[PDB]
């Protein structure tokens, strides 16, 4: 199920990068930022 | 030699860019 | 009819539009209207 949310931001972040929009690295480099945060707390919830 | 990351292409406020037009015609 | 005569006339020089006109013009004469200047203005 996380493997689906992230290959469905995968083909978002695609649908992004063949629309040509400016600083990509910077907003994906957030959102992969915030996606680790949320697989940090998931993961330790899950190890509780 | 990694990707030494770009500098963020920021777009500019709508009042710094107005006081920036404001100092163009005012030096106009 | 002479009734009638009277009172259309008294209101038909109620409904004389020349002062309307006049004052409109009037009023464009003192604003007195100039297209030209820099298309953006803040």
């Amino acid at each position: 199920t996380f493997s689906e949310i992230l290959n469905r931001v995968q083909k978002a972040v695609d649908d992004l990068n063949l629309h040509s929009y400016s600083n990509l690295p910077i907003w994906v480099n957030k959102l992969d930022m915030e996606i680790e945060r949320i697989l940090g707390v998931r993961l330790q919830a899950g190890l509780r | 030699r990694k990707l030494v990351h770009d500098k963020e292409l920021a777009a500019e406020d709508e009042q710094v860019f107005l006081m920036k037009q404001q100092s163009l015609l005012a030096k106009q | 009819g002479q009734k009638l005569k009277q009172d259309g006339d008294s209101f038909r020089m109620k409904l004389n539009t020349q002062e309307i006109f006049d004052d409109w013009a009037r009023k464009v004469q003192q604003r007195n209207l100039g297209v030209s200047g820099r298309i953006f203005t803040i």
